[PDB]
């Protein structure tokens, strides 16, 4: 209680903040990749009606 | 040719970023928000209120006293019974409040 | 006449409310014009009307 | 959040949420619903971020 009334009437009490924040960018990427990185297997294709 | 002004005004006070960086004449960089959610409410979007701060929330609207419906600075401005009837005008503005 | 003044005009302010509510705040300093706790601005929007 | 040991008295505890609420934006809705997520004064058009 006594917190709000200090910290309302603009008195400073006997202690300190550190404040944190966190935040989104966007940003564009770049990819690398060499010859052979995906050995890659293909099935047969089937149909649900 | 009368070069001249159309005032509105914007009291009072707080620290150093909102007439020292972003800002413009009857109140928040905001948005009433288009096509979106939906469009029958600008009475808690343009006039009753929910939250903080389209722009500035930092502190709650732009100068202590006008930031509603059917009100006096601006009771300069609105324009269905005579205004725009008897004297005409472009008034300061006439899509500012409309 | 003037004395028992004192007696049936304070005890009628008898017996108190529950929150005496939106005007007589008087001691903080600044942009708690801007955050409210408290009231002073549905009786407070441009003086003149 | 809910769970902590409460104060005593809950008008104090009232009291402070208001005064808390207060000075800020995001708040829990001012009937405090039982059995609820507690979620802000449902957002209007939205911010710049």
């Amino acid at each position: 209680i006594s917190l709000t009334h200090q910290l309302r009437t603009g008195f400073h009490p006997g202690i300190a903040f550190t404040v944190v924040r966190q935040d989104r960018f966007a940003t564009e990427q770049l990819l690398y990749a060499e010859r052979a990185s995906e050995s890659y297997f293909v099935g047969q294709i089937q149909v649900h009606h | 040719q009368a070069s001249v002004c159309e005032f509105v005004a914007m009291p009072v006070s707080t620290d150093l970023q909102y007439f020292r960086t972003a800002c413009n004449p009857r109140g928040r960089a905001s948005g009433m928000l288009y096509m979106g959610d939906r469009d029958a409410d600008i009475e808690a979007i343009m006039f009753d209120h929910t939250q903080s701060d389209v722009a500035y929330t930092d502190r709650a609207t732009l100068n202590p006293w006008a930031s509603q419906k059917h009100s006096y600075g601006d009771r300069l401005y609105n324009g269905t019974y005579n205004l725009t009837g008897a004297s005409p005008i472009y008034s300061p503005c006439f899509k500012f409040f409309t | 006449t003037l004395d028992v003044q004192m007696g049936r005009f304070m005890e009628t302010w008898a017996d108190m409310m529950p929150h005496h509510p939106h005007w007589v705040n008087e001691h903080l300093t600044i942009l708690q014009f801007i955050a409210p706790s408290n009231p002073r601005l549905r009786f407070e929007l441009n003086p003149a009307f | 959040s809910r769970g902590g040991v409460p104060m005593l008295h809950d008008n104090v505890t009232e009291s402070l949420r208001r005064i808390t609420a207060s000075g800020g934006r995001l708040n829990p809705t001012e009937p405090l619903p039982i059995f609820g997520g507690l979620r802000p004064a449902t957002s209007a058009g939205i911010a710049r971020g």
